[PDB]
RNA sequence: AUCGAGAGGA
DNA sequence: TGCTCCTTCTCCTTCCTCTCGATGGCTATGAGA
DNA sequence: TCTCATAGCCCAGGAGAAGGAGCA
């Protein structure tokens, strides 16, 4: 495919191939938004699933004729917080920390992660433990002695 | 410490009458922990001990 | 111009014989550019076996010298006026030089076979059996 | 350091042989194990007392502040 | 946050900087306190007690 | 035919009778080879030491009194020049300080059992010129007690016998190497820096951290002088078409477009720049358009610069009030001095062709790194590192302190002239009073 | 930067390195590591390079990866091809090891950077300046001693033992492979039988041993000093103990050791001493 | 001569004013005052491509047979 | 073997009632200064985890 | 810590299979014809192409690691409980390191048979710029031991190159146990201040 | 494949210069040649002018005693060569417009 | 997870269960359906030829074969036409 | 005794 | 008239022991020989 | 009457804020 452009003499030189390469890495043909790519995983004590890097839900709600839309799991919290309310992000937190400690085969009781996930939700949404999460709590000296 | 990295702390100076005695007549100077050898993998201490007994004879 | 007193005045320049063999670009002249080391004697040789064009070795006084050809920038038929160095030939002894030309052109000229003489020493082979002792 | 008095583990007094041990090396011009056998140290726990020793204490006797150099 | 007579760069401690870090006050003298009637040693095994 | 020996008899014979000719264990004295070599290279060498080579680099100091004499603006007068012709260090010689008796030898046991330093006196040859050598003086000024290195060219235990090394209250293998100050042995630890005079092509985030249009592609080079001083020179590739240049000076840096440096080294044409950078690679239109950007942007941004002299006086105007030669020097010589002191200081004079070649080569390798036809590099490997020794840095710091003290002398003269004191610098007691007021305590 | 890189084979000690905070940084050299403190007289090097058939850079007007750039330690000389470049590199090493030309020192670092896809920019570099880390190896076509620096180490073959020298695989070999260790690393017996963090712990515990500081201890006024009375030579010792003169400074002493769990005290690095050994001078400290 | 979109003087080699930005029949030099060419030059043009680096794809890895 | 320069006679320190740093009336830092040893915040977490608040006060 | 002559016979015989392991693994990942020596110029160019890319190098080193660990676990499960010079309630080393006293059977395998591969951050040893791992290797050798497959053991003596790569593994381990001391404690303090 | 050596001229006959590619030097300018005797070779010195510019140059002292070039003239039917010793004149051009400069200051004081 | 509470995950992922009637070829067809496709994935060569009529330049793009990205990314050449038409230029 | 700098240990 | 996305600044963090140092300079007064 | 010789003092690591540069 060959085409032609015309310009005036304002710049009179610029790096044209570099401009075209900067553009061609940002031109999408079929971008399902906020989804990069799916692969073919293997089931480990479960049915057949598909791992998709990139997170979205409306386009996957759309594809119900192919995909079981009732066991959609992920790793991010904020998309689960916007989509499936407040408790599903809590279950995702518990499942992700369970995954991490299963990667080292170090058993941790679920009551402690239960307590962490319910402590991170005591003000409605997904609360941090940095200065921003301590900021909402109403203890003066506890905020003082940290940062 | 020895010459194989296996440092240590003298916990008790053991009396010579309480020492294990050999058939030749002698008793050792330092008794060392035998369980330190699998984890640390210091097999050269065997070699230094054997060569030193050879040089001592 | 009084440029410094360490400089003196040249006075002799013998003329360059262009038209001893020159005709209209068909005489197959071999006018060369030669890159010699300044270590050897010049006017006591008798021949110059540089016609092999790749392996024209000439060992001079117990040391090897490979005379390679240059199809590079001094003799390439790729770029116009690719000859950096310009053949400056005189008209008489004291007078200034002028640029030599293949015809009525006022343009530089390249040279027909350009060389490069590298000092090749022996660097002998390894005694294999002496060094692989068990 | 001077050669010690007894053995480290045994207690068989062994430094008394020392210079005579040196007399077996300097004057007698003998091998090491032969001279150690002629001294009669049949246990090797004294053979590590004599052979391993170095007379550094002579080197401390060239910096005498009482002696006029 | 001030100006400065530069090229030596020696800030003498304002009362803000004496309150902010481990070298401040809440960790150096409020929480981390060197105590009285304490001891410190190297240890040794004893399978008889 | 045994494998290993004790050598008890040879050990005892070497203990009781140390050798009176040569030190025992000649392999031991390769361990402290770098410190003692880097301290002995200060005084002797292929040119007679390198510190005296180094003091012939700082040039001269020029001051003017103000001189209302009878126009005294362009003919002000009293061109006082302060410079140094020669610096050498004496071996340690001490005495009773009163009446200056003949000084006996100094041994390191005299500093061990005094809990103080071990110092030899520092002396310099101060050239005191007045108005282009019209009144030339050669004042000798002692500096004070400078520490030396043990068993080196300025300590007496260097080549004495091991027998006397026992007799002079030292170990039989007292190799030393350390310095002694305040009764404490301390030395200067070696360092690892970038290998000198080698154009290193790197990519780092801190290059782009400086500002906009700053690519990661950079040639770092560490230009040294023959006194083992150095100067960092950084070449950034831009996203514009220019190539920027970093160089440090007195805890400050600058940014210079590189074609200013190119036409400041030598008057030339742009075809020479083309022939130097890309060569026979003319089909590669990438770097061709980069050089086209460079030349058109240079001769479009400032077309009023058309030789070397205009650009050098432009540099001398732009760089007048920081190099501190402002009340006297013409801007042409100021620019030539800065190009002598910043760009490619491994040549000095008669370097302009080779400096020009080196700069075009660094531009070629920089744009080659942009196009990705060479791998990135790393200062972590031993391929591109070098060792900074103790004595070389010691001589550098002493050069620095001497130059600082001469500048402090010039500052004292500038403070004195504005009061209305003695105008003429020929006077001996005036100069003696000025040197009395100044502090020359270099040893402390 | 803390990680060990494989270009340090011969120059820095892979074993002798502290732990804790300076771990990975604070390296140590080998006993065959000379730090050159001299400008070697390499002024005749460009002249013999022009003898070797190199056109001058003034008369060249070229710069590119196809043309090998011939430099001396920060100063461009000329432009050649790469085949003749490596011929000149190895022939110049041949003229380095053999004393044929008097204006050429033994310690000229000849780095031939070959044309390789995604490597460093090519060229033949010659280093003859100060502060160059130098080390000797054995050179095979003349079978002598060869000074090699690290910038030419990657692009050239350095073997380990003579019996595995293979056909056109190496041009260099070590005198002894134990040259790759430091001074204190060689004083650990049978280092190649141990897990290397224990060798690092050994080469760091060796620098804290209360032993022999000297024999001039009646003339010094040191702040704190430590003397061990009883000093002994190890029977199990390396040859560098005899060579580099640790004989003047006995650090410790030999002992008879039964590897046994007899006491019940020796668990997790403990060790037990006979009491009469203590009572008869088991390293009395001062 | 002209090299791509780059041309200089045949004597001094200085950079010149753009022939597609002049009004006269020639090109005046920035330092000397000479006329080269007579404006009947072969027109200013280049031919440039990509570098086979900036375009990643698994399809590109399919070409690695 | 070889004897390390670390010993037990140096590294032990103890205190009953020593010098107090009268800037804050807090026990001073230093072994030769007769200084006590330091509690960390992680050790405060360890004492809250047992709940032993009387010993914590 | 000794075997019988048949134990060392098995050790040498199965380590004779480690000659072309990296060769055939590189032939696998390169996707060319198998049974090709370590000097093929198209193979060496493609190995340079693999080496200059990071993830391609990771794939090659994962395949090499899988094959050499297959050989390793083969030798371990063959020789280590079976062909000892003295059996289990006389072999005090196995009597220690089986009941959970010190370490595992991995240490017994590294003493008695071979160390294996020194996995610096889960892969093969890093390379110099010219396609050489050590100065004693010709460029792009297809030996697994050139990638660090330590065939030697802590009893019969290890090669110097094996010792050098083991020093790399030890320095990596010391860096890893130094970096994780002041790391997790900050997170622990940050989520003790919240939950007190 | 052998080529005979006929005549080796010892006197300076042809010396080769070098300016740049595309340089042709019309008839207005001349190639002024000066001598220097350092007692082993001759640094030929090139000078020249035209209506607006001026070129000067020489042969460098680090190369001409380490290099030598030969002008060759061969005839195959004669099978003969003339061989001239030749240094290469390296010379650069400046302009007559390059005689412009600023004064040694810009009249600054402590207020400036 | 617990301290920072960040939304910019390093590798955010999603695990979608599939039904039992869907075969592996059908699920991989869905995987080629869901996937994000960049333009430079189907670009072999970009050739820019400037000529200065004022300053201008002609762009020639050599793509790959149509069946390749048709089978791999489910893209026709007229979808390529429309995406050059809409967003690229 | 404050700040730097250095060293060393679990 | 009012309401968003693109640039800067502006923020913050394992335990112990020991040693060793730690402002320059511009003016007074004040005898010595 | 100057020369000393001193007193008395002047390169992570993103997350927020916060406000300009365009848009219904
Ligand atoms: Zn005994
Ligand atoms: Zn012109």
């Amino acid at each position: 495919c060959e085409f032609k452009l015309e310009l005036a003499a304002d710049t009179e030189k610029l790096l044209m191939v570099n401009i075209v390469e900067e553009i061609c890495r940002k031109s999408i043909i079929r971008q399902i938004p906020h989804i990069d790519r799916c692969v073919h995983p293997e089931p480990e004590n479960g049915k057949r699933v598909l791992v998709t890097e990139g997170v979205n839900f409306q386009a996957m709600w759309d594809q119900e004729a192919f995909i079981d839309v009732d066991g959609i799991t992920s790793n991010d919290v904020a998309a689960v917080l916007k989509t499936y309310g407040v408790e599903a992000a809590r279950n995702t937190i518990v499942n992700e920390i369970n995954n991490v400690f299963s990667r080292y085969a170090i058993s941790v009781s679920f009551r402690h992660l239960d307590l962490i996930a319910d402590m991170m939700t005591r003000q409605g949404t997904y609360l941090a433990f940095n200065r921003q999460g301590m900021e909402t709590s109403t203890s003066s000296f506890m905020k003082m002695s940290y940062e | 410490s020895s010459r194989h990295g296996q440092k240590g702390v003298c916990s008790r100076k053991w009396p010579t009458i309480d020492m294990p005695f050999s058939e030749t007549g002698i008793q050792p100077d330092i008794i060392i922990n035998p369980h330190a050898f699998p984890s640390r993998m210091t097999i050269g201490m065997f070699v230094e001990s054997l060569a030193g007994k050879a040089g001592a004879l | 111009f009084s440029i410094p007193d360490g400089f003196k005045k040249c006075k002799h320049l013998k003329n360059f014989p262009l038209n001893g063999d020159n005709k209209k670009k068909a005489k197959q002249q071999q006018v060369w550019l030669i890159k010699f080391p300044s270590n050897v004697d010049i006017s006591k040789l008798k021949s110059l076996p540089v016609d092999f064009e790749s392996s024209t070795t000439m060992t001079i006084d117990k040391h090897d010298y490979k005379i390679m050809d240059d199809t590079d920038i001094e003799s390439s038929l790729t770029q116009d006026n690719l000859s950096n160095m310009t053949l400056l030939v005189p008209s008489e002894s004291k007078e200034s030089l002028k640029i030599a030309s293949t015809a009525k052109d006022n343009a530089p000229l390249q040279f027909d076979k350009v060389f490069s003489v590298s000092e090749t020493a022996k660097i002998p082979a390894i005694d294999y059996s002496k060094v692989r002792v068990p | 350091m001077i050669v010690p008095v007894r053995c480290f583990s045994c207690g068989k007094v062994v430094g008394d042989k020392w210079e005579s041990y040196l007399n077996l090396l300097q004057e007698d011009e003998l091998d090491e194990g032969t001279a150690l056998s002629r001294l009669g140290l049949k246990r090797y726990c004294c053979r590590r007392m004599i052979l391993t020793h170095v007379d550094l204490i002579e080197k401390f006797l060239r910096y005498n502040p009482l002696e006029k150099r | 946050k001030a100006q400065g007579r530069t090229s030596g760069k020696v800030p003498i401690p304002g009362v803000k900087q004496a309150l902010e870090k481990k070298e401040g006050l809440f960790r150096k003298h409020m929480m981390g306190k060197r105590v009285n009637y304490a001891a410190r040693s190297v240890i040794s095994p004893d399978p008889n007690i | 035919a045994r494998t290993a020996d004790f050598r008890t008899l040879e050990r005892e014979s070497r203990f009781i009778n140390p050798p009176k000719d040569k030190s025992a264990f000649p392999l031991l004295q390769e361990a402290v080879q770098p410190h003692i070599g880097s301290f002995n290279a200060l005084t002797e060498g292929p040119d007679g030491g390198l510190l005296n080579l180094g003091v012939k680099d700082i040039g001269e100091k020029v001051i003017f009194d103000g001189k209302p004499l009878n126009s005294n603006s362009g003919y002000l007068g009293n061109k006082l020049s302060v410079s140094v012709e020669q610096v050498s260090i004496a071996k340690p010689m001490s005495n009773d300080g009163v009446s200056s008796a003949v000084e006996r030898k100094v041994y390191p046991s005299e500093s061990r059992q005094r809990l103080t330093s071990y110092r030899g006196k520092l002396l310099l040859k101060l050239k005191w010129s007045v108005n282009n050598g019209e009144e030339n003086l050669f004042e000798v000024r002692d500096c004070g007690g400078l520490p030396v290195m043990l068993q080196s060219n300025r300590c007496h235990l260097n080549k004495m016998s091991p027998y006397e090394l026992v007799q002079h209250k030292e170990e039989s293998d007292e190799i030393g190497g350390y310095f002694i100050v305040n009764g404490i042995e301390k030395l200067i630890r070696m360092l690892i820096v970038q290998r000198r005079n080698h154009p290193m092509a790197i990519i780092r985030p801190s290059f782009a951290n400086r500002g906009a249009s700053y690519s990661h592609y950079g040639i770092q080079i560490r230009s040294v002088r023959p006194d083992q001083t150095s100067q960092t020179n950084v070449l950034h590739y831009l996203n514009d078409g220019q190539v920027t240049f970093r160089f440090s000076w007195r805890k400050n840096e600058y940014l210079v477009p590189v074609v200013m440096i190119l036409k400041a080294l030598c008057h030339t044409s742009d075809r020479e720049i083309f022939d130097g950078i890309i060569g026979n690679d003319v089909k590669d239109s990438f770097l061709t358009d980069r050089l086209e950007l460079l030349l058109r942007g240079f001769k479009k941004r400032y077309p009023h610069l058309q030789n070397r002299t205009q650009v050098l006086q432009y540099l001398g105007d732009k760089f007048r009030v920081v190099f501190q030669a402002s009340p006297d020097q013409s801007d042409l010589e100021v620019g030539q001095e800065v190009l002598d002191r910043i760009v490619l200081v491994h040549l000095g004079k008669d370097g302009s062709q080779d400096k020009f070649r080196m700069l075009l080569f660094m531009i070629r390798k920089l744009y080659s790194l942009v196009a990705g036809e060479c791998s990135p590099d790393n200062p972590d490997a031993t391929q591109h590192q070098e060792v900074l020794l103790g004595g070389f840095l010691y001589g550098m710091i002493l050069k620095e302190k001497i130059d600082e003290y001469l500048q402090n002398i010039i500052a004292q003269v500038r403070m004195d002239i504005n009061r209305g004191m003695a105008i003429n610098f020929k006077d001996k007691r005036y100069m003696s009073r000025v040197l009395m007021r100044v502090n020359e305590n270099i040893g402390s | 930067v803390r990680k060990l890189l494989p270009e340090s084979w011969g120059f820095l000690c892979p074993v002798h390195t502290p732990d804790g905070s300076p771990c990975g940084l604070l390296n140590h050299f080998a006993h065959k590591c000379r730090i050159s403190t001299q400008q070697s007289d390499v002024s005749r090097i460009p002249s013999i390079l022009y003898s070797l058939g190199v056109a001058p850079a003034s008369h060249t007007f070229a710069a590119g990866p196809s043309l090998c750039c011939v430099q001396i330690d920060g100063k461009i000389i000329g432009w050649v091809s790469h085949e003749q470049g490596k011929i000149i590199a190895d022939t110049l090493r041949y003229w380095k090891v053999e004393g044929k030309t008097p204006g050429l020192p033994i310690d000229l670092e000849i780095g031939y950077v070959p044309p390789s896809t995604r490597g460093q920019y090519p060229g033949l570099y010659l280093f003859g300046g100060h502060s160059r880390m130098l080390r000797p190896v054995r050179y095979l076509p003349l079978d002598k001693e060869d000074i090699v620096g690290p910038f030419e180490q990657v692009y050239m073959n350095i073997a380990v033992t003579p019996q595995e020298i293979q056909n056109n695989v190496h041009t260099h070999v070590e005198f002894t492979p134990t040259n790759i260790l430091s001074i204190l690393a060689n004083l650990t017996p049978f280092s190649d039988f141990n897990q290397s963090p224990r060798n690092m712990y050994q080469c760091q515990m060796g620098k804290q041993t209360m032993g022999t500081p000297g024999v001039a201890l009646c003339h010094r006024s040191d702040n704190k000093l430590y003397r061990l009375q009883t000093g002994q030579t190890p029977i199990v010792k390396a040859n560098l103990y005899d060579d580099y003169g640790m004989d003047n400074f006995p650090n410790g002493f030999n002992a008879v050791v039964a590897v046994i769990s007899y006491t019940g005290y020796d668990m997790d690095d403990a060790m037990i001493i006979n009491k009469s050994a203590d009572e008869r001078g088991f390293g009395y400290g001062t | 001569s002209v090299v791509g979109s780059l041309i200089f003087c045949l004597d001094c080699g200085d950079l010149l004013e753009n022939p597609n930005a002049v009004l006269g029949s020639n090109v005046e030099c920035s330092q000397c005052k000479a006329i080269y060419p007579k404006s009947q030059f072969s027109n200013l043009k280049v031919v440039t491509t990509t570098a086979d680096d900036a375009f990643p794809s698994s399809l590109r890895a399919k070409k690695s047979v | 073997y070889q004897r390390l320069r670390h010993m037990v006679n140096d590294k032990f320190q103890v205190r009953s009632t020593g010098p107090v740093n009268s800037l804050t009336m807090q026990p001073v830092k230093g072994r030769k200064r007769h200084g006590g040893i330091r509690v960390g915040e992680m050790e405060r977490d360890a004492l809250i985890g047992h709940g032993t608040s009387f010993l914590l006060q | 810590l000794r075997l019988t002559a048949e134990g060392n016979k098995w050790r040498t015989d199965i380590l004779k299979t480690s000659v072309d392991t990296g060769r055939e693994a590189a032939a696998e990942v390169t996707n060319l014809d198998k049974d090709t020596p370590a000097d093929d110029p198209e193979l060496l160019k493609r190995l340079q192409e693999i080496l200059r890319d990071n993830n391609k190098s990771g794939i090659l080193d994962a395949v090499t690691s899988s094959k050499v660990n297959a050989i390793t676990s083969q030798v371990v499960s063959k020789c280590v409980p079976d062909g000892t010079m003295k059996k289990f309630p006389c072999n005090s080393m196995q009597a220690m390191a089986l009941s959970g006293a010190k370490g595992s059977n991995v240490n017994v395998s590294q003493i008695m048979c071979l160390l294996g591969q020194q996995a610096l951050e889960g892969r093969r040893v890093p390379v110099m710029v010219s396609g050489k791992t050590l100065p004693s290797f010709k460029p792009y050798e297809t030996d697994a031991m050139a990638g660090g497959y330590v065939k030697g053991r802590f009893y019969s003596g290890i090669k110097p190159q094996e010792y050098y790569f083991h020093c790399m593994a030890g320095r990596e381990g010391l860096i890893d146990t130094a970096v994780k001391t002041s790391r997790s404690g900050y997170l622990q303090r940050c989520l003790t201040k919240q939950l007190e | 494949s052998e080529i005979e050596i006929e005549s080796v001229q010892d006197q300076p006959s042809v010396a080769v210069g070098s300016f740049f590619k595309g340089f042709r030097a019309p008839s207005d300018t001349t190639f002024d040649l000066y001598k220097k005797k350092k007692s082993e070779k001759d640094e030929f010195v090139l000078h020249g002018e035209n209506e607006r510019l001026e070129y000067e140059g020489y042969t460098d002292s680090s190369s001409q005693a380490s290099n030598q070039y030969v002008v060759g003239l061969f005839n195959p039917e004669k099978k003969s060569i003339q061989l001239y010793k030749a240094p290469v004149l390296v010379s650069k051009v400046v302009s007559k417009s390059s005689k412009n400069l600023r004064g040694p200051k810009i009249k600054s004081k402590s207020d400036t | 997870i617990v301290m920072t509470a960040s939304a910019a995950i390093k590798t955010p992922q999603m695990t979608l269960p599939i039904w039992n009637d869907v075969s592996d070829e059908q699920a991989d067809t869905f995987c080629k359906s869901i996937s994000k496709v960049l333009l430079s994935e189907v670009i072999d060569k970009v050739i820019v030829t400037e000529t200065t009529a004022a300053r201008s330049y002609v762009i020639h793009m050599r793509f790959f074969d149509n069946n390749e990205y048709s089978e791999e990314y489910d893209v026709s050449k007229e979808e390529l036409q429309n995406v050059i038409s809409n967003q690229f230029i």
